């Protein structure tokens, strides 16, 4: 996978307090670029980075429209899903989609996805083939009939082998100094006494862009999965991510330790030591 | 079936006292979505705080970043505090220069 | 570029 983009909608209901909120965001790669939430003071779509700010007004009107006409959809599918589910109508619920696509270093389709969730537990996706449907329960499978017999599937299809691959290659373009930049982790390793018998060795990662990373701590050389703390990667609002991983050492064992650092944005993977 | 916010508070760049940076505070893994997050300067909310728009993992978890310019120094203590509906009170997580 | 169906899937 050289590149993906992807656009992630929320809807969410909340009786008595209006109607359900609709807030859609767009990335390409761990970038965000759109966003749009029915609940701002004027709804558009509004750029979230630089190099699509380029973009005319057809784009962002027609990108505008789009996000209206998908919040009064989702508004339905919340009102549809109620009866799916034989939920009252004085609760709240969410309905999330993802789609988008996957495209290698030469900018051909890797893969298309497009997957909905129901209060936070998956519902229907396409599957891989972009032509037939899994359903999670017997609710989705009501969904996935209907879908089926209109050719839905077809649709998406059409979407993430033409226009999703050219817009993601068009962006790619018009953000290649920051879209197309690896940023390597700045590391080193800290030390931090508990007791007179043990101490932490935490090894850090900071600055880098994308966010996939895989940090590791060895012991005489084997990999200390099951001892090690690895905080969740975590992002530094500059565009990077930072990420920690930390090992409980017995004192003057140190030297026995060595953290190891994968990044794409690295020409080899990295040893440090305290 | 919900499920509770994991809390992360750190800052932008590595902290050096008097010199300005950004506090964070990152919450994820949590469902519903509403949420709300302070970030506290010696027990009181700071006003100025900023956040992102609404994502999700691929689990279906959301995630936000709550921010804040600031300016460390030894005394000064900094805190986020969350509260969701998974939590009896809000959450409090303090500050920690290393980590 | 976002998703744009003549009509839009419903549950």
């Amino acid at each position: 996978g050289s590149h993906s983009m992807r656009y992630f909608y929320t809807a969410m209901s909340r009786p008595g307090r209006g109607e359900p909120r609709f807030i859609a965001v767009g990335y390409v790669d761990d970038t965000q670029f759109v966003r749009f939430d029915s609940d701002a003071a004027s709804p558009r779509m509004a750029p979230r980075a630089p190099w699509i700010e380029q973009e005319g007004p057809e784009y962002w009107d027609g990108e505008t429209r789009n996000m209206k006409a998908s919040a009064q959809t989702y508004r339905e599918n919340l009102r549809i899903a109620l009866r799916y589910y034989n939920q009252s109508e004085a609760g709240s619920h969410i309905i999330q989609v993802m789609y988008g696509c996957d495209v290698g270093p030469d900018g051909r389709l890797l893969r298309g996805h497009n997957q909905y969730a129901y209060d936070g537990k998956d519902y229907i996706a396409l599957n891989e083939d972009l032509s037939s449907w899994t359903a999670a329960d017997t609710a989705a499978q009501i969904t996935q009939r209907k879908w089926e017999a209109a050719r839905v599937a077809e649709q998406l299809r059409a979407y993430l082998e033409g226009l999703c691959v050219e817009w993601l290659r068009r962006y790619l373009e018009n953000g290649k100094e920051t879209l197309q930049r690896a940023d390597p982790p700045k590391t080193h390793v800290t030390h931090h006494p508990i007791s007179d018998h043990e101490a932490t060795l935490r090894c850090w990662a900071l600055g880098f862009y994308p966010a996939e990373i895989t940090l590791t701590w060895q012991r005489d050389g084997e990999d200390q999965t099951q001892d090690t703390e690895l905080v969740e990667t975590r992002p530094a609002g500059d565009r990077t991510f930072q990420k920690w991983a930390a090992v409980v050492v017995p004192s003057g064992e140190e030297q026995r330790y060595t953290c190891h650092v994968q990044h794409e944005g690295l020409p080899k993977p990295l040893t440090l030591r305290w | 079936i919900q499920r509770t916010p994991k809390i992360q508070v750190y800052s932008r760049h590595p902290a050096e006292n008097g010199k300005s940076n950004f506090l964070n505070c990152y919450v994820s893994g949590f469902h519903p979505s509403d949420i709300e997050v302070d970030l506290l300067k010696n027990g009181e909310r700071i006003e100025k705080v900023e956040h992102s728009d609404l994502s999700f993992s691929k689990d279906w978890s959301f995630y936000l970043l709550y921010y804040t310019e600031f300016t460390p120094t030894e005394k000064d203590e900094y805190a986020c505090r969350v509260n969701h509906v998974t939590l009896s009170q809000p959450k409090i997580v303090k500050w920690d220069r290393d980590m | 570029k976002a998703f744009s169906p003549e009509v839009i899937p419903m549950f």
